[PDB]
RNA sequence: UACGGUGCUGAAGCAACAAAUGCCCUGCUUCCAGGAAAAGCCUCUAAGCAUCAGGUAACAUCAAAUCGUACCCCAAACCG
RNA sequence: CGAAGGUGUGCUGUGAGGCAUGCUGGAGGUAUCAGAAGUGCGAAUGCUGACAUAAGUAACGAUAAAGCGGGUGAAAAGCCCGCUCGCCGGAAGACCAAGGGUUCCUGUCCAACGUUAAUCGGGGCAGGGUGAGUCGACCCCUAAGGCGAGGCCGAAAGGCGUAGUCGAUGGGAAACAGGUUAAUAUUCCUGUACUUGGUGUUACUGCGAAGGGGGGACGGAGAAGGCUAUGUUGGCCGGGCG
RNA sequence: UAAGGUGAUAUGAACCGUUAUAACCGGCGAUUUCCGAAUGGGGAAACCCAGUGUGUUUCGACACACUAUCAUUAACUGAAUCCAUAGGUUAAUGAGGCGAACCGGGGGAACUGAAACAUCUAAGUACCCCGAGGAAAAGAAAUCAACCGAGAUUCCCCCAGUAGCGGCGAGCGAACGGGGAGCAGCCCAGAGCCUGAAUCAGUGUGUGUGUUAGUGGAAGCGUCUGGAAAGGCGCGCGAUACAGGGUGACAGCCCCGUACACAAAAAUGCACAUGCUGUGAGCUCGAUGAGUAGGGCGGGACACGUGGUAUCCUGUCUGAAUAUGGGGGGACCAUCCUCCAAGGCUAAAUACUCCUGACUGACCGAUAGUGAACCAGUACCGUGAGGGAAAGGCGAAAAGAAC
């Protein structure tokens, strides 16, 4: 499932509007990527299917804070 | 909480026997009684070899509505409506006239 | 050992018939209407206890119920079970 | 008869239940033939068995 | 001529039976409709 | 029987008719 | 003899020939298009067991449950 | 001391209509003045039910074929018994699977069903009838394929699929002859067998698997040879002498 | 509570009971086969096959319990790999499924209308899915206003078919403000001080009020017609009861009831009160929700279709200040006013009716009214999803026609 584990981003639905304003339903997918994050405390790598916004979030808050949030959310990693 | 019971002597208020008296033989669950000797019909009884009935025109008693009968008050010689009271913590019947307990 | 209460609920009735009279007088076999869940061992123990008689073998069959019409309304009778109980020779039963 | 049967033991109730069931068997075979001409005894027995099983579930496990 | 109904109870029950209905989501919605309508015979299954 | 009549109507029209019986296109 | 039946008794009961599309044959020969699986069965040991467990050999004994079995089935009983 | 409704008659109004009354019917009806409408039917190849018409017409479902006597019976072309005749006979005979689900047998009935009658019936009603260690299923095994712990994926539902687990149409132990019932029989009976599990003694002593190997285990066509089923003839026995 | 009962078609048989364990009604209990979430494994629903343990055994074997999956927690164990971790196993607690409408959310049509049609409309409708509750949702101003001021949310009447939006077409369509229903405010981002202080929750008890069986309950005779009186004609009586229904024709006074008066061993609801348990109250000084606001691109929502378009949401790329600061006031700037986002909770008024009880109807009266007044979601049809009927009335009483 195209879900960022960190931010909870999700494929949303919208429209392709043409020049003649013809509306067709499309989707807006998140830029998800699987990345191994070095956790220094547990001294191991943890793979997360995370968006690039979430990678900026981990670079700002730190990965320990985020894995605390995922445990408080009740999400496996 | 039934006013007219089994062994009671009643008089007939309405019908082809308006004024006759008799004893109740049994009361039915449909709100009807069979009074001894009153609502006589002649049933054409079919013979049965089993049960040893030759089969004939048997005259017997039909049921009648309780509303059509009333308890004969042998004191006054008339019909009286029936009320309920408690005597000794026990629900008894009494005549509405003269407030006398039905026995 | 089968419990006596079950052995008392196994047997329902004797089945009277021309075939039953023949099997009783020739092969010394009684014909019983039994409970539907009753097995052959339960039957053999019941006859050996409640009638005090020695059973050689038990043959069973299931009787399918007939489809009847009471008036014009359809209906179906119950399936019941029938046991041919072969007694040993010399044994006798009412 | 629940009042009478309450003043009994567990083994006495089991004895009565087993005598009831023997009577129920002998009635059922008697009515299987045309011998039984008191049909109400089957009902009386079926209730009395129910009273015994009831009191056994009261005295045991309750 | 060969007509379109050539019966087979095994194929009837594997295709339209109770457990085939209860297996999937949409089949369970069928039994809810037939119970709501008040069908006596809810399925094929005898 | 109007239920055997149901058969009658339900499928003496679902017999569907065969068709016109003159190979004529009035063309 | 209920004319339906039931009971008793009971001869000979061999050979030759022909002979299958059936059996030997899951064979044989041959061809190319190159022709299921798994268990039962047999056997081998592993940890384990060490004279116990288990194994086969004989004999004895017990058990083998439950369900179907009627009837039509190229058809008046199935699909029409 | 007879309502509505139904059916007639008489009278009356320009009309939609109104009034009275006879019969039926056997218990509700309602002036006036206002009010509200599911408010007026001949048509919609209108909807539902009933009855006509054609018409006592067509047809009565393979051109395999019937005839007679007797019986039963209210009644016999159709039922039963009998003698003839004809038809199938690689089926129009017999056994099953699938499927149906008591149509089986016996007694009784003939309203309806049966393209006629029906005493008959697969029809109505009642009763009876299906007996397995060896047949089959269940069961052990798997195929195609299905489901699918976890798992991977996916807006959600859900999709695929590992371990596994289901799944025969295929693999896997074992019974034959004779007799018998109105109806069951490789199921009952008689006779003679067989198989797999148990426990238990006695002798003997390497047992052990979720593992290894073997086996199971496999195509088409063709050619003969050896047989049997089975049949024919002879012999034999019993009967016959037209 | 009771003198009559053993449900109906539907008689009969055999019985029970009549002063109180007959029956009947209610409360609490007991039992509660098999399938089905179905949960020991499987499975063509109502079937097949087990395992472990504890008991019995007349050794043939019987009975009972347990054994699903997932989540969370705890214990033990435990790889590659040293620790470790993954994994494994036990145990405990919970969930799972069904169900009418209402509710919130994730997705999301077309016919149609535009007299064609593509923007638009239909319409965020139908439908599908997820989750919850008796209501939900929202909700305590980074709001409106306009230099006067108001003071959470929700609902109704106006404003107003206005302002606007719009192939400026068809059509869509507010708000400010006003009148009402109802009203309620709080907490954490943090330390102390006083300490148990408000309130809430649970659990007891007590009281009250209901509910789940029930009790009493007034008062009419004569005559006529007639099959039968409740009708007619006389003469009375009741009424806090002339609501209604039944009774052989239309009954205030025949019956059931009604008005009114009461009633609960037991269970339970709602209130209070109180006990216990938990919960913290208040004061001071602080702190004041960052990948956020905002921006670029693409879309969506706001009545507002990108237009000069504010505001809200965010798929993508970025990216502040932080109380001397920031947001809004419909492009935008300046001044002024007003408010304090990036954390939460919260009753009421509001919406609905599978179901229960009472009552009502210028609603129907058997081709109507529910499809169904009657054994109807039946018969029947269809492989299936699904479709889906017809069919009421003897009489007061069977006295249902002996012969
Ligand atoms: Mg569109
Ligand atoms: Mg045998
Ligand atoms: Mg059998
Ligand atoms: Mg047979
Ligand atoms: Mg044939
Ligand atoms: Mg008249
Ligand atoms: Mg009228
Ligand atoms: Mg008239
Ligand atoms: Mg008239
Ligand atoms: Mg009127
Ligand atoms: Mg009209
Ligand atoms: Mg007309
Ligand atoms: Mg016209
Ligand atoms: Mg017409
Ligand atoms: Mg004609
Ligand atoms: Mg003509
Ligand atoms: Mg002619
Ligand atoms: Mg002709
Ligand atoms: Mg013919
Ligand atoms: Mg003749
Ligand atoms: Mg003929
Ligand atoms: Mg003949
Ligand atoms: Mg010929
Ligand atoms: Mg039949
Ligand atoms: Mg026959
Ligand atoms: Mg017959
Ligand atoms: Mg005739
Ligand atoms: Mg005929
Ligand atoms: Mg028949
Ligand atoms: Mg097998
Ligand atoms: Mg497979
Ligand atoms: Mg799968
Ligand atoms: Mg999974
Ligand atoms: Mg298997
Ligand atoms: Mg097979
Ligand atoms: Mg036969
Ligand atoms: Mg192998
Ligand atoms: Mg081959
Ligand atoms: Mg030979
Ligand atoms: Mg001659
Ligand atoms: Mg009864
Ligand atoms: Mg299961
Ligand atoms: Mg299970
Ligand atoms: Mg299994
Ligand atoms: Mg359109
Ligand atoms: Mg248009
Ligand atoms: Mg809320
Ligand atoms: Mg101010
Ligand atoms: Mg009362
Ligand atoms: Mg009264
Ligand atoms: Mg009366
Ligand atoms: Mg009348
Ligand atoms: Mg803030
Ligand atoms: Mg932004
Ligand atoms: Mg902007
Ligand atoms: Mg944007
Ligand atoms: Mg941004
Ligand atoms: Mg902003
Ligand atoms: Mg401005
Ligand atoms: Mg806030
Ligand atoms: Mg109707
Ligand atoms: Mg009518
Ligand atoms: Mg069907």
């Amino acid at each position: 499932s195209r879900v960022c584990q960190v931010t909870g981003k999700r494929p949303v639905t919208g429209n392709n509007r043409s020049h003649a304003l013809n509306a067709t339903k499309r989707r807006f997918l998140p830029n998800l990527h699987s990345h191994r994050f070095w956790v220094e405390s547990e001294k191991r790598f943890v793979t997360l299917r995370v968006s690039a916004k979430g990678m900026r979030v981990i670079d700002k808050k730190g990965i320990d804070t985020v894995l605390a949030e995922l445990r408080a959310r009740g999400e496996k990693y | 909480a039934a006013k007219i019971r089994r062994d009671d002597e009643v008089i007939v208020l309405t019908g082809k026997d308006k004024g006759k008296r008799g004893k109740v033989k049994n009361v039915l669950s449909s709100g009807k009684v069979i009074v001894e000797g009153i609502n006589l019909v002649k049933k054409h009884q079919k013979p049965v070899p089993a049960l040893n009935q030759p089969g004939g025109i048997v005259e017997k008693e039909a049921a009648i509505q309780v509303s059509n009968v009333a308890i004969f008050n042998a004191a006054t010689g008339k019909a009286d409506r029936v009320g309920f009271r408690f005597e000794d913590g026990k629900k008894v019947r009494f005549f509405k006239s003269n407030s006398e307990t039905i026995k | 050992m089968i419990r006596e209460e079950r052995l008392l609920k196994v047997l329902r009735a004797p089945h009277v018939s021309e075939k039953a009279s023949t099997a009783m007088e020739k092969s010394n076999t009684i014909v019983l209407k039994v409970a539907k869940d009753a097995t052959k061992a339960e039957i053999k123990a019941a006859v050996q206890k409640l009638f005090e008689v020695e059973v050689e073998v038990v043959n069973t069959l299931v009787v399918k119920g007939k489809v009847k019409r009471h008036g014009q309304r359809i209906g179906r009778r119950s399936d019941w079970k029938k046991a041919y109980v072969t007694l040993k020779e010399g044994q006798n039963l009412d | 008869k629940a009042k009478e049967l309450r003043e009994k033991s567990v083994e006495e109730l089991n004895t009565e239940l087993l005598n009831l069931l023997r009577e129920q068997f002998n009635l059922r075979m008697q009515a299987a033939s045309g011998q039984l001409q008191q049909s109400h005894l089957l009902k009386q027995v079926r209730r009395d068995v129910a009273r015994v099983k009831t009191l056994l579930n009261e005295k045991a496990g309750a | 001529m060969k007509r379109t109904f050539q019966p087979s109870v095994l194929k009837r029950n594997r295709s339209h039976g109770f457990r085939a209905r209860m297996a999937t989501k949409n089949g369970r919605q069928v039994l809810a409709r037939r119970r709501a309508k008040g069908r006596a015979r809810l399925t094929v299954s005898k | 029987m109007s239920g055997k009549m149901t058969g009658i109507v339900k499928w003496f029209n679902a017999d569907k008719g065969f068709g016109f019986i003159t190979p004529d296109d009035g063309s």
